[PDB]
RNA sequence: CGCGGCACAUCCACCUUGUGGUGGGUGUGGGUAGGGGAGCGUCCCUCAUUCAGCGAAGCCACCGGGUGACCGGUGGUGGAGGGUGGGGGAGUGAGAAUGCAGGCAUGAGUAGCGACAAGGCAAGUGAGAACCUUGCCCGCCGAAAGACCAAGGGUUCCUGGGCCAGGCCAGUCCGCCCAGGGUGAGUCGGGACCUAAGGCGAGGCCGACAGGCGUAGUCGAUGGACAACGGGUUGAUAUUC
RNA sequence: GGGAUGAGCUGUGGGUAGGGGUGAAAGGCCAAUCAAACUCCGUGAUAGCUGGUUCUCCCCGAAAUGCAUUUAGGUGCAGC
RNA sequence: GAAAAGUACCCCGGGAGGGGAGUGAAAGAGUACCUGAAACCGUGUGCCUACAAUCCGUCAGAGCCUCCUGGGUGGUGAUGGCGUGCCUUUUGAAGAAUGAGCCUGCGAGUCAGGGACAUGUCGCAAGGUUAACCCGUGUGGGGUA
């Protein structure tokens, strides 16, 4: 998948519209991630948050803007890397 | 026009029938006149009945904060809820059809003097 | 013999209004100094204290 | 022949009578156990 | 007959005088089988157009409309598809078939609650007890209504829970529900031993094929042969420990 | 009430199968079905018979007769 | 339900179930759950109804009730007249002939063929038309047997 847990993303549809966050864990099996701050579930006590699905959400650039990406090839691995548009970095 | 509580017994495993007969002894009267009748009626279903008057004014009291001395199931009734469907075997190899009817048993006390 | 027809609802309700539950006769009492309200037949056990209250 | 009712379980004259090895004895024994396998019958 | 509305047929006069319209006559308009003609409503497709989360469909109510099938408006409910027009296509219209499926009435709170052994009291448990527990009285069977085996059933056995289904009532109980546990063999009953009826049957004989029958043989207990008794113990096994 | 040492009853295991079996014979019985079982298939059998066949309006509107018929409650042709 | 956010907690209740809170856009979505028709079952309420013989309606019609401006809606209907269900099938049925307890859903002249006849319509016309087949992303173009 292109959102994976360790990089930040921008919820870009939804309540919680401009949410920069965090993903805790990506579930690609239903197409859902955990974002920190992201449709705060107030949960009866016996508060948390609630999965959004991976299309409502853009991974940021670690350069500001948010992004699509897409991938190139490191010429060193063979490995496909994740990189961005907007000069194509990372 | 005058303050009320509701209380619900759903799917009470009573005949609505049966549950209106003794239910017709106790509409329009004072919550506890009609749970001192209920109390000493004969019939099985006066109890599940009691009971839903009894939860309607604790209602009342509890959430509505008003006085269960001044308090007349102003309107019950049973409607008829789900009814199992069970094979009596009778003679000759007929298989007759017994319904277990069940009720619900809908109260409305209100406070007026 | 089985129904020649079904009844009609007037009919069928006026045979079945009748089948209601006799109403108790109730009476006032005072026993430990509460008051209560009970069937006139079971006054003596009442004021006996053989009567469960509820 | 009072009371008495037509089926009189032995299992032993179940599988004889109805049992694979029988139906596998004949043709039209395979043809059986073949078409309930057609058919799908979890039962053969 | 009068006055008003409609329709069909036909006739006469104007308008591109037959695709036919308009006006006016005249006649006609009960109807089963049946013929002919013209339409309503539902769905789908195409084209165009137009509504729809500021709320489509469906449904409900009310107010209106048309000569009919039916239609529209408004509001409520609802939550994603509709409307109109030119065409195209139908699983296109139900009240009847002792029609089919489902739901629900009527009979009716009626019959019945399954042997003619028979229950009772006290105490207990429990929210709740005629039915469960304990004790004691009373009664019934006792060539069974007792104790077992085989067949059959399959966990129903025991313990601990449960109690909205089931038990012809209720249920705290249960052969019901749930979980865990429980069945110990050299000698018992079978096999590893034997054969009967009968079955299958190498080869074989017979038969267009399919196959039939059958020899050797091999199965097949209900029979033959074959070595265990008494006591104790578990909640549940015992000629098994 | 009949038999109840017998042409007895009964268990276990087996055999006979559908124009076939079996029958101390009743057309009895052959899985609650038997003057030819049951199941599937031919198959959506066939039925001159019974029933049913669903929206509307407009115009017209019968026949129940003749002839023939293995025909007479069907059908052909005529008539309408 | 978009998402279990599947109703914490409190109260009645043995539970079941419910009430209040809370979640949710919505609980007029509460694991009996989208929409939620009809039959069918209540409850409340307006009118009528216990001297009357009723295919249950229809026309006439008082009076009440309701909502609007004596008048008009809407509900009811004292009272008077008229009035023999529906279907099938029959010479003829309200028929004491058949079928139907009720509601909802389903359930019957269809399709094929260069078939046959007749018609409406359209193309071409002393001609008309292809069949198989061939070539095309198609519904198009060839194809004379
Ligand atoms: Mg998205
Ligand atoms: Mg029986
Ligand atoms: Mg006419
Ligand atoms: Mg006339
Ligand atoms: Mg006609
Ligand atoms: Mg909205
Ligand atoms: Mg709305
Ligand atoms: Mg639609
Ligand atoms: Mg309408
Ligand atoms: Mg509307
Ligand atoms: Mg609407
Ligand atoms: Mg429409
Ligand atoms: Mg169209
Ligand atoms: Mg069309
Ligand atoms: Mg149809
Ligand atoms: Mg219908
Ligand atoms: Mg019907
Ligand atoms: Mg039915
Ligand atoms: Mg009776
Ligand atoms: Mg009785
Ligand atoms: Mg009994
Ligand atoms: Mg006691
Ligand atoms: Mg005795
Ligand atoms: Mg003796
Ligand atoms: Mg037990
Ligand atoms: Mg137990
Ligand atoms: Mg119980
Ligand atoms: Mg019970
Ligand atoms: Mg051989
Ligand atoms: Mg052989
Ligand atoms: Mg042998
Ligand atoms: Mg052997
Ligand atoms: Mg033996
Ligand atoms: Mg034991
Ligand atoms: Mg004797
Ligand atoms: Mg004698
Ligand atoms: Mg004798
Ligand atoms: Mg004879
Ligand atoms: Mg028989
Ligand atoms: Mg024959
Ligand atoms: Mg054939
Ligand atoms: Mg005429
Ligand atoms: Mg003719
Ligand atoms: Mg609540
Ligand atoms: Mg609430
Ligand atoms: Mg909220
Ligand atoms: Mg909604
Ligand atoms: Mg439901
Ligand atoms: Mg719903
Ligand atoms: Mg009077
Ligand atoms: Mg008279
Ligand atoms: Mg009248
Ligand atoms: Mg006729
Ligand atoms: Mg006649
Ligand atoms: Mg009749
Ligand atoms: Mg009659
Ligand atoms: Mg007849
Ligand atoms: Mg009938």
């Amino acid at each position: 998948m292109k959102v994976h847990k360790g990089d930040t993303v921008l919820v870009i549809s939804g309540k919680d519209k401009g949410a920069k966050g965090k993903v805790l864990q990506a579930y690609p099996d239903r197409n859902r991630v955990l974002v920190e701050g992201v449709n705060r579930i107030k949960k009866h006590t016996a508060t948390q948050e609630a999965p959004i699905h991976v299309s409502n959400v853009m991974v940021v650039d670690s350069d500001g803007k948010p992004t699509r990406i897409g991938y190139r090839v490191d010429e060193e691995t063979g490995k496909r890397v994740r990189i961005s548009k907007r000069n194509g970095k990372d | 026009e005058y303050p009320s509580a509701v209380a619900k017994a759903r799917f009470v495993r009573v005949s609505p029938r049966k549950a209106r007969r003794v239910i017709d002894l106790v509409r329009g009267r004072s919550v506890s006149d009609a749970l001192d009748i209920l109390r000493w009626a004969p019939q099985a279903a006066s109890g599940p009945v009691a009971k839903v008057i009894a939860s309607a004014a604790a209602n009342a009291q509890n959430n509505g904060g008003l006085d269960p001395a001044t308090l007349v199931v102003a309107t019950v009734y049973a409607d008829q809820g789900p009814t199992a469907k069970r094979i009596r075997p009778r003679a000759q190899g007929r298989a007759f059809r017994i319904r277990r009817r069940t009720s619900h048993i809908t109260v409305v006390v209100e406070s007026r003097p | 013999a089985v129904p020649k027809r079904r009844k009609s609802r007037s009919n069928t309700r006026s045979r079945r209004s009748q089948w209601k539950a006799a109403k108790t006769e109730l009476v006032g009492v005072t026993v430990a100094g509460h008051a209560h309200k009970v069937p006139r037949r079971l006054l003596k056990a009442a004021r006996l204290g053989l009567i469960d209250f509820d | 022949t009072k009371g008495k009712r037509t089926f009189q379980p032995n299992n032993r004259r179940r599988a004889r009578v109805h049992g694979f090895r029988l139906r596998m004895r004949t043709r039209a024994g395979r043809s059986i156990v073949s078409s309930r396998r057609r058919k799908g019958r979890r039962t053969l």
